[PDB]
């Protein structure tokens, strides 16, 4: 699809099983999901926004659909304000920013 | 990393 | 242009008759760009993300050119630790995200 921005660029996605709505970051070197239970170990990471880091958990190799479309990587659990999917996911479903 |  | 996701998509913006990089970011609302002068009035206002809020100046009816194409809208000012093109913008030089 093609997805302007007049309004914000929020898209279903599953994982665990789960439908959630999020954010199509391009801002965003990485996708950041609220807290919910992944599988597997997990590794510390600190991500910076507009407001200063945060601390979250990154778990790897989680399978994602992202608008219907299969990604499996990086997912970090964290106090983020929105569920962000950012370019280590966007670029897994072949997104491109076009004008 | 920077998520903005 | 068609722009991959590979890396942060930044480019080069003229503003206030200054040469910055910024961040095309589709999950961004608004414009915030580090501290500068711009003509004209401005208002405070908060503005949030990861790692919570900042205080920034809003200034109206402001022009840009953005990888060569111009744009009139409102940009934040202020502590930001990237300059951002949000959607306020993106819109007016007809950026979409497609896949
Ligand atoms: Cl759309
Ligand atoms: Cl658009
Ligand atoms: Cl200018
Ligand atoms: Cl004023
Ligand atoms: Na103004």
């Amino acid at each position: 699809p093609q997805i302007t921005l007049w309004k914000r660029p929020l898209v279903t996605i599953k994982i665990g099983g789960q439908l959630k709505e999020a954010l199509l970051d391009t801002g965003a070197d990485d996708t950041v999901i609220e807290e919910m239970s992944l599988p597997g170990r997990w590794k510390p990471k600190m991500v910076g926004g507009i407001g200063g880091f945060i601390k979250v958990r990154q778990y790897d190799q989680i399978i994602i659909e992202i608008a219907g479309h299969k990604a499996i990587g990086t997912v970090l659990v964290g106090p983020t304000p929105v569920n962000i999917i950012g370019r280590n996911l966007l670029t897994q479903i072949g997104a491109t920013l076009n004008f | 990393d920077q998520i903005i």
